[PDB]
């Protein structure tokens, strides 16, 4: 498979390079996907640009790692970038995408509020932990949940970061449990990673 | 320049068949320079190859069809070249098949090749069509309070969890619109149950919790439902 970092950022005018590991041939492509839009091919055959793609975009490869460089970032270069490759005889695969933010305000760490299941929801025989994440920039986070000290992956839904009225970002994550499992642990935690550092909140039944 | 336009139903029940059509303009699906097919993308997730085909035969076949191996058992692709149409048929769909489906033209080592053509990249994309797989009927939300503690440096977050509704959308206001500062209403998530949920939050002064009532006003027009949920300190 092809592996890309989840996010990257730089300021307007700067150069940035993002990588895609696991490439095994020269059938490498890159795609730019603006929010809410279809992808667009920006590089094919490692380093070729389709007509109309600005020359600020360039592709390269070193060993099994392909890279896309943008030389002179512009605000409208902010997008998710995917690498693609032919693999096997004739299959196509894609990397997981890198959200590239063009920095337009100071970086800001998230605030986190974790709500336990409400009494009304519990009385309805259901349970949802709600982790609300606010006031962060760039708009890219990862969320991990724990029951006591052990990771929990099942029953998790997380939204793509959404812009707040103050132009920082928010996100939400939900952990669905039975009332029984909620009561069977001493605590649950929601851990948010932003720019390589974490903020974690804990609640107890 | 050439264009690809998807059409077909955008809501498909679980276990049923998802079919889409793509109309190609400004290029010929009968020509041998490209393969024609599909890529999909679940909301908030990455791109996944579906497959592609060509009707340009070598001396040992009638054309070429390549499928994502994990979809092959459920997938049928076709071309109608006189009409310049590409088709997708995906049987027995589940929640995992909810996605934006993009019609796609593939380039690579296609016109000239060794052993077999190698369509490696998508050089033309349709705008995409989001197909939701859910067997849900219209259903108003179950609204639950996200209560603040009576005691974050003097502010209190409070909110409402708006669960298990269909179809979109719901809208949320606070105190009938008298409270707008610090309000954020999140995007909906489509759960594996085939129902949507979202939340809305507002941050207010903790000193207000004993004196000011907070009510979230949830509107779900598809079911002609409004819910005004009081959110009280714990």
């Amino acid at each position: 498979a092809l592996t890309q970092p989840p996010s990257a950022s730089g300021s307007p005018g700067q150069s940035i390079t993002i990588s895609c590991t696991g490439t095994s041939n020269n059938f490498v492509s890159w795609y730019q996907q603006h929010a809410g839009k279809a992808p667009k091919l920006v590089i094919y055959d490692v380093n070729k640009r389709p007509s109309g793609v600005p020359d600020r975009f360039s592709g390269s490869k070193s060993g099994n790692t392909a890279s896309l460089t943008v030389s002179g970032l512009q605000t409208d270069d902010e997008a998710v970038y995917y690498c693609g490759s032919l693999v096997g005889n004739w299959d196509v695969i894609f990397g997981g995408g890198t959200k590239l933010t063009v920095l337009g305000q100071p970086k800001a760490a998230p605030s986190v509020t974790l709500f336990p299941p409400s009494s009304e929801e519990l009385q309805a025989n259901k349970a949802t932990l709600v982790c609300l994440i606010s006031d962060f920039y760039p708009g890219a986070v990862t969320v991990a949940w724990k029951a006591d000290s052990s990771p929990v992956k099942a029953g998790v839904e997380t939204t793509t970061p959404s812009k707040q009225s103050n132009n920082k970002y928010a996100a939400s994550s939900y952990l669905s449990l039975t009332p029984e499992q909620w009561k069977s642990h001493r605590s649950y935690s929601c851990q948010v990673t932003h720019e390589g550092s974490t903020v974690e909140k804990t609640v107890a039944p | 320049q050439p264009q690809l336009q998807e059409s077909g139903p955008t809501l498909v029940e679980a276990s049923e068949t998802l079919s889409l059509t793509c109309a190609v303009s400004g290029d010929s699906t009968a020509a041998c320079n490209s393969f024609w097919g599909w890529v999909r993308q679940p909301p908030g997730k990455g791109l996944e190859w579906v497959g592609s085909l060509s009707h340009c035969a070598s001396y040992w076949n009638r054309g070429w069809t390549y499928h994502n191996p994990s979809l092959k058992s459920r997938l049928t692709l076709a071309l109608d070249t006189p009409k310049n149409l590409v088709f997708l048929k995906l049987n027995s769909v589940t929640a995992a098949d909810t996605a934006t489906y993009y019609c796609a033209r593939f380039g690579g080592e296609v016109l000239r090749y060794t052993d077999w053509p190698k369509p490696a990249w998508v050089d033309l994309w349709g705008r995409g069509t989001l197909v939701t797989v859910s067997s849900a009927s219209t259903k108003g939300p179950s609204v639950f309070p996200l209560a603040p503690s009576s005691k974050s440096g003097g502010t209190a977050a409070l909110g409402c969890l708006v669960k298990d509704y269909f179809p979109e959308p719901v809208t949320v206001s606070w105190n009938s619109g008298a409270l707008t500062s610090g309000v954020h209403t999140f995007p909906a998530v489509l759960q594996s149950s085939g129902l949507y949920s979202l939340s809305s939050v507002v941050t207010v002064p903790s000193s207000s919790l004993g004196t000011q009532t907070y009510i979230c006003n949830v509107n779900h027009k598809p079911s002609n439902t409004k819910v005004d949920k009081r959110v009280e300190p714990k």
